[PDB]
């Protein structure tokens, strides 16, 4: 009956942030402890919630969410952000009741000669929508003339691959990160601390 | 056939107003991402801004605070709010596709350019004094001389010697901004020492803005 | 932080040569470069993108390499229209920073400038200031020192110097440097004398006056 964080934040693989993850968490004693007294983590904030006080609280779900993004870019991942990321891949929002956990993650998700498996949106012609989460893969049309399907002149692939190399510089590698949304509602708490 | 067709640079006084346009064609401004380079005199690049498809707005940190991105979709336009200009932000600014942070693709397509001159200085006509060709010590065959163009404003001075007829051996240099915010130049040309006391050497001087002509006659100085 | 170092600032080539521009980041990345051809009064233009991919329309004798920390920008055999400044630019992140800049100018044989140095006219003298000049004509490099001396003193920051583009029937350059001083301060000293260091002299020439035609 323990909720499962190793199964999160201990996944051998990262979803792309375009292509987000999402772990519904429910009927399970959570022991944020567990993560908050660890020294592992670069980022560590919370919004709405104190994370001392998580071990005493109860919600009725908790999602996680999980993604590689670069270090410059963990800034993005907190309300009232703008950029490609908050912009164009994973959008929290203004009243956000959570907590933003994240951590270098260059020894598994960078290669020699370039990781070319995680990727972000850079073409939308409009911002995300809080939680909204695009998947799409069509030719963004950047003029006048219809794409259809041709990649070319004003006619781009949308996602942009990483690359990650290992010789980067430290806020250019992946970053493996986990955001935690508290949900309160007017029905049974599924989720409490130890208790 | 892309085209990015700017306006609106000019003259302005430190703590100005200035606005910059950029009407584009080959392309759809709201769906791209698009800059404000600029290129201080004799200076390299250095990007200014950057407007989103989403709205999104970056500035470099010299004009953060002081300008403004933004765009008409339905004129299909880029422009550039500039206020509190300061004398720093003289340059020539260029709108382009394109962003500088994680693309890579670059800036593909540029403007023409448009200069904003910040200044405190009141345009004023050059000036103009000879280099007289050193007669007191002439050289085995060939003399100098010119008409050094001192403290005009703004640029530029069109130098020209005998109404065009000499041609031949003529520099005339770049101007250099003084610390007064006047711009001095000079124009030299090498000529047949022999030809010094039977030939007339005459620089003509055009300033546009101060609707200035000078001829100025260059004669090797008596003793 | 990253800051991306250019080199060279010049590069002395001839037509048919191959010629490489090198760009060097402070830390890595990746392939985020692009390399800009700027002419005088024009707007620069791209020639690679994404480190090593060559903008449609630029020719094929152009091309990129690199990834990671060191660029290189590679003219394969050089063309008259190819003389023109370039730049490289970082794509990493804001602000975007470019490079200093590599002019790529012609190649010929050294020339040693002919130097000649002008008192202020007495036209100038009356209105209260004193410009002295000293020009450098036709030489071959652009590297050249000019040194001021006012009575044997060293003058610094007093002076500025202007440079012409190379010359388009010779390939040479000529530079002035002006000393302005006030009229009070240039009636207080006798010698005016502007020194000229270049590849092309044996020794430093001097140029001299005594104010007053002495
Ligand atoms: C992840 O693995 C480490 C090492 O086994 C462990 O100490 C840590 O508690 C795990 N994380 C979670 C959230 O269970």
């Amino acid at each position: 009956n323990l909720c499962p964080f190793g199964e999160v934040f201990n996944a051998t693989r990262f979803a792309s942030v375009y292509a987000w993850n999402r772990k519904r968490i429910s009927n399970c004693v959570a022991d944020y402890s567990v993560l908050y007294n660890s020294a592992s983590f670069s980022t560590f904030k919370c919004y709405g919630v104190s994370p001392t006080k998580l071990n005493d609280l109860c919600f009725t779900n908790v999602y996680a969410d999980s993604f590689v993004i670069r270090g410059d870019e963990v800034r993005q991942i907190a309300p009232g952000q703008t950029g490609k990321i908050a912009d164009y891949n994973y959008k929290l929002p203004d009243d956000f009741t959570g907590c933003v956990i994240a951590w270098n993650s260059n020894n598994l998700d960078s290669k020699v000669g370039g990781n070319y498996n995680y990727l972000y949106r850079l073409f939308r012609k409009s911002n995300l929508k809080p939680f909204e989460r695009d998947i799409s893969t069509e030719i963004y049309q950047a003029g006048s003339t219809p794409c259809n399907g041709v990649e070319g002149f004003n006619c781009y692939f949308p996602l942009q691959s990483y690359g990650f190399q290992p010789t980067n510089g430290v806020g250019y590698q992946p970053y493996r990160v986990v955001v935690l949304s508290f949900e309160l509602l007017h029905a049974p708490a599924t989720v409490c601390g130890p208790k | 056939e892309v085209q990015l067709v700017e306006s609106g640079g000019g003259l302005i006084q430190p703590g100005g107003s200035l606005r910059l346009s950029c009407a584009a064609s080959g392309f759809t401004v709201s769906s791209n991402y698009m800059s404000w380079v600029r290129q201080a005199p004799g200076k390299g690049l250095e990007w200014v801004s950057v407007i989103y498809s989403g709205g999104t707005t970056y500035y470099a940190d010299s004009v953060k605070g002081r300008f403004t991105i933004s765009r008409d979709n339905s004129k299909n336009t880029l422009y550039l709010q500039m206020n509190s200009l300061r004398a720093e932000d003289t340059a020539v600014y260029y709108c382009a596709r394109g962003d500088v942070s994680g693309y890579r693709y670059g800036l593909d397509y540029w403007g023409q350019g448009t200069l904003v001159t910040v200044s405190g200085a009141s345009t004023k006509g050059p000036s103009v004094f000879p280099l007289a060709p050193s007669s007191k010590s002439t050289s085995g065959g060939t003399a100098a001389l010119g008409c050094l163009v001192k403290d005009y404003f703004p640029e530029p001075v069109t130098v020209s010697w005998n109404s065009g007829a000499l041609t031949s051996g003529v520099h005339t240099f770049p101007a250099v901004l003084q610390s007064s915010g006047l711009y001095s130049l000079s124009s030299v040309v090498t000529v047949p020492s022999s030809s010094l006391g039977t030939q007339t050497y005459i620089c003509n001087v055009n300033h546009k803005p101060s609707n200035t002509k000078v001829d100025k006659r260059v004669e090797p100085k008596s003793c | 932080d990253i800051q991306l170092t250019q080199s060279p600032s010049s590069l002395s080539a001839s037509v048919g040569d191959r010629v490489t521009i090198t760009c060097r980041a402070s830390q890595g990345i990746s392939s985020y470069l692009a390399w800009y051809q700027q002419k005088p009064g024009k707007a620069p233009k791209l020639l690679i993108y994404a480190a090593s991919t060559l903008e449609n329309g630029v020719p094929s004798r152009f091309s990129g390499s690199g990834s990671g920390t060191d660029f290189t920008l590679t003219i394969s055999s050089l063309q008259p229209e190819d003389f023109a400044t370039y730049y490289c630019q970082q794509l990493n992140s804001y602000p975007g920073t470019f490079g200093q800049g590599t002019k790529l100018e012609i190649k010929r044989t050294v020339a040693a400038p002919s130097v000649f140095i002008f008192p202020p006219s007495d036209e100038q003298l009356k209105s209260g200031t004193a410009s002295v000049v000293c020009l450098l004509n036709n030489f071959y490099p652009r590297e050249a020192k000019v040194q001021w001396k006012v009575d044997n003193a060293l003058q610094s920051g007093n002076s500025q110097e202007s440079v012409t583009e190379q010359d388009s029937k010779d390939s040479t350059y000529s530079l002035s440097s002006t000393l302005t001083l006030s009229k009070a301060d240039y009636e207080k000293h006798k010698v005016y004398a502007c020194e000229v260091t270049h590849q092309g002299l044996s020794s430093p020439v001097t140029k001299s006056f005594n104010r007053g035609e002495c």
